[PDB]
């Protein structure tokens, strides 16, 4: 009421105050420098098919118009006006003024992540060596060129990951999408399944672009299983266009002047229909698998799951763990919310190990019948 | 008089468009026969409404 | 006696919310567009105050902006204003409005409520306590810090009451609806799959906190449709963008999920994990006992001729849903209405279930 009455007087009072600089002082933030941008220039742009001798002499595509011979103008460089370059000229006189970055495929702009989801290392402990191995790629060469450099050896350009699903590998890509410090650029694998032919490669193509006008970057792939595993050939011409699609990944990827300082991401649930020509290093190097967590794996993710929840300490986490044989860490997550679930039906503020019990006897012995891993672990 | 009213129809000619929807501060929206779109005027005599 | 002092000042603060030359700065800005302002469309942007448009035959131009209107509203793919004589950006056009969100949004108070529903009472709590109790309520989360659970998917034999259960959630509700039968997720054109999922969950992400609704989502394995290219390695790939989009990265924000099938074992199992969905509740055909809540509240709003006995009806058929209990309450309506009375007998009753069951 006080605080209530008193911010409303001091506010409105300011605001009322402030009304007097309002109907006292008679946008203009640029009027005088956008009337001094009408001495400027619509500047159309362009597309260079080639240079001649002796003089510039150069020859320009517009892009649906026609195609003129032109001429540079006087505060140009004439070095930078190479062939295939978006160059922005001149309406009326038909010529060159600067060089710009090329045509990006505006629908291939918005992959990369421009942002940082908060992901941390500490939530995919107990897989310890898969984050060594991991680390030891991806982290590395970027932070130091080091030992890489000084013991001469070129480290593995590209990384796979598969597993049963869930198990941790969209988690440990965010948990390196978090410390990056990278152009880290993530690619699902239907985003190359368009309506046209070939279409799929040139979303390739720009990819690696953007790869190669960035320097030190990342390129996450994510399900590759859609960007294609089989070249089953038959007399029906079935899936094509997705296996030219996945050549094109193969080849501009790695041969014939390598990447550069890019490194792949691969992620699938199924290893197995895979041709193995992705199969062959050079390309995709360490094979990292997340198997499941064992014994202590899933005490530590308890640990995770449950630092930061209203539980009571008195319990113990192995009993829980030894329970649990074949399960994931999603199962682990729905254990630890389902106990909670369960703490609400009455009304607490603190766990018992019989909502535990009933949280192991509700998610994994019920919906055992499901449970996503008897026919994943196969790799079918 | 009106027969020598004849320099009117030597003046300039006039465009048939399709309007999608109005806006605000007296204006509308108009994809003309071939082309885009145009945020344009109204005239005096015609109702936005 | 706040009222006065507070109401006195609240209305100055509104007052001076109105309250924000400048009249010939508008003219200037008036001035400086053009009156046929004309629509473009971005394709990038440079940092230096000028960058790339597209018209609408195709030209391109390197045109500044009159930088009043906030240009950090615009992204590729968007639509601009340009002028006739200089093509410059003239300032943000608002987006346009929006084939995909009137038709995929419910917009209106849907059906009934928990009112309508055959003694269920168990499941009821779950998606209560899954989506209703979270999304309304969201205090007892913080108190233990738990993460509300992701997605519930119903499932049991036809005629048990999902469409019921969801229309009932969409009555009670706070959140912005969105529907869409899974069986369109087959398109006779390549790669339309994946474009529909990223469009209804880029509406989802954009608009609200939201519940987005699939139904008969299993018919998209079991049902090839000629009117279509390569069947099952497009299907697959689609579920694979579902998979995807509904379980992969950048923070997925404040969208529940509810999908509901007939049939679950001809599913892909992950879809079928947690963390995507946490909640498998089952529907079975209830009992003899609510059985008469739902005959007594299809018969709650009608001329009852009293010389029935619903226990007549509840025997009759070992395995009848709420679907025949429907059926029944309709049909025998449909055959009082065909002889101008208000009050249904027993043989009306007898003719409707000699017509819905056995035909
Ligand atoms: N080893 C783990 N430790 C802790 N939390 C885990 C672990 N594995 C999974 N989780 C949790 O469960 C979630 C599911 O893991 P994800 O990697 O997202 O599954 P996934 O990689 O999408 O598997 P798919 O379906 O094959 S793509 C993670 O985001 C974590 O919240
Ligand atoms: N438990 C119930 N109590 C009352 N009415 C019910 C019940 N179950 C179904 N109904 C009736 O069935 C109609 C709703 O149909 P649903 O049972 O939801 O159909 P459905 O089998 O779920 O269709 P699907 O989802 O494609 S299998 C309502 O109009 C009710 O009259």
């Amino acid at each position: 009421q006080v605080e209530d009455d008193i911010q409303q007087l001091l506010k409105k009072i300011n605001e009322l105050t402030g009304i007097k600089e309002s109907d006292t002082g008679l946008l203009a933030a640029d009027k005088q420098t956008l009337q001094s941008e009408q001495p400027l220039q619509v500047a159309r742009c362009t597309k260079i098919i080639n240079a001649d001798s002796e003089d510039p002499k150069y020859i320009i595509n517009v892009k649906q118009f026609a195609k003129f011979v032109v001429d540079l103008s006087d505060q140009v460089a004439p070095t930078d006006i190479e062939e295939g370059m978006r160059v922005g000229v001149d309406r009326n006189k038909y010529q060159i003024h600067i060089p710009l970055p090329p045509k990006i495929d505006p629908t291939v702009t918005m992959m990369q992540v421009e942002e940082k989801p908060d992901v941390t290392y500490s939530d995919v402990g107990g897989c310890k060596e898969q984050i060594e191995k991991l680390r030891e790629v991806v982290e590395t060469p970027l932070l130091h060129p080091e030992r890489f450099v000084n013991l001469g050896i070129e480290p593995p350009k590209g990384v796979l990951l598969f597993g049963p699903p869930g198990t941790g590998k969209t988690l440990c890509a965010r948990a390196v999408a978090n410390r990056t410090d990278a152009c880290f650029i993530r690619v699902i694998g239907s985003e190359l399944v368009q309506k046209y032919v070939g279409e799929g490669a040139r979303m390739v193509r720009e990819l690696f672009e953007m790869a190669r006008t960035k320097k030190a970057c990342l390129i996450f792939f994510d399900e590759i299983d859609a960007i294609g595993g089989a070249r089953f050939d038959d007399g029906a011409g079935g899936d094509n266009e997705v296996q030219r699609t996945m050549l094109e990944l193969i080849n501009q990827l790695d041969g014939f002047d390598p990447r550069g300082n890019i490194k792949v991401l691969m992620a699938t649930n199924r290893p197995d229909t895979l041709d193995p020509a992705l199969m062959r290093p050079g390309r995709l190097d360490r094979k990292i698998e997340f198997s499941l967590p064992d014994l202590e794996g899933r005490t530590h993710i308890f640990k995770i799951h449950a630092r930061s929840m209203s539980v009571e300490r008195d319990i113990r986490f192995e009993l829980l763990a030894r329970l649990c044989p074949n399960s994931t860490g999603a199962e682990i997550r729905s254990v630890c919310t389902e106990a909670g679930m369960f703490a609400i039906r009455a009304r607490r503020k603190i766990a018992t190990e019989k909502d535990f019990l009933e949280a192991v006897n509700k998610v994994i012995k019920s919906y055992a019948k499901f449970s996503a891993t008897p026919r994943y672990m196969t790799y079918n | 008089l009106l027969r020598e009213e004849l320099q009117l129809l030597q003046e300039q000619g006039s465009y048939v468009g399709e309007v999608v929807r109005a806006m605000d501060k007296k204006k509308v929206l108009v994809k003309v026969h071939p082309e885009g779109k145009f945020v344009v005027d109204v005239d005096k005599n015609i109702d936005i409404n | 006696l706040e009222r006065i002092k507070d109401y006195l000042l609240m209305e100055e603060e509104f007052i001076r919310n109105q309250e924000q030359k400048q009249e010939e700065e508008r003219s200037k800005v008036d001035d400086l567009r053009g009156t046929p302002m004309s629509v473009g469309t971005l394709e990038e942007i440079i940092d230096d105050n000028h960058a790339i448009v597209s018209t609408s035959v195709g030209s391109e131009h390197y045109v500044s902006i009159l930088s009043f209107v906030d240009k950090d509203l615009l992204e590729p793919g968007c639509s601009v204003l340009l002028n006739h004589k200089v093509h410059a950006v003239i300032g943000v056009l608002m987006d346009d409005t929006d084939p995909l969100v009137t038709v995929m949004k419910v917009e209106k108070a849907p059906q009934e409520t928990y009112a309508d529903i055959g003694g269920l009472d168990n499941q009821i709590q779950e998606i209560k306590e899954s989506v209703e109790l979270p999304l309304t309520h969201p205090e007892y989360y913080e108190e233990m810090g738990i993460k509300p659970p992701k997605g519930v998917i119903l499932y049991g034999p036809p005629g048990t009451g999902k469409t019921l259960l969801a229309k009932a959630v969409a009555n009670q509700t706070s959140a912005t609806f969105l529907r869409v039968v899974g069986s369109e997720l087959i398109q006779k054109y390549l790669g339309d799959g994946p474009k529909l999922v990223r469009e209804l969950f880029r509406v989802a992400e954009e608009h609200a906190p939201s519940i987005v609704f699939i139904d008969e989502i299993d018919a998209i394995g079991t049902k090839r449709y000629d009117s279509n290219s390569g069947g099952e390695r497009e299907i697959q790939r689609t579920m694979l963008e579902l998979l995807n989009q509904l379980d992969g990265f950048d923070s997925r924000g404040d969208v529940k999920v509810i999908m509901a099938t007939n049939r679950i074992e001809t599913l892909d199992p992950a879809l079928i994990r947690p963390g995507r969905i946490d909640r498998k509740i089952e529907f079975p055909l209830p009992d003899e006992k609510t059985k008469k809540r739902i005959f007594q509240i299809h018969t709650s709003r009608m001329t009852l001729a009293d010389d029935v006995t619903l226990d007549d009806l509840i025997m009759a058929k070992d395995d009848l849903s709420g679907a025949d209990i429907k059926a029944i309450c309709t049909e025998a309506g449909l055959m009082a209405l065909r002889e101008r009375r208000m009050k249904v007998t027993n043989e009306d009753f007898k003719k409707s279930k000699e017509n819905v069951l056995y035909k």
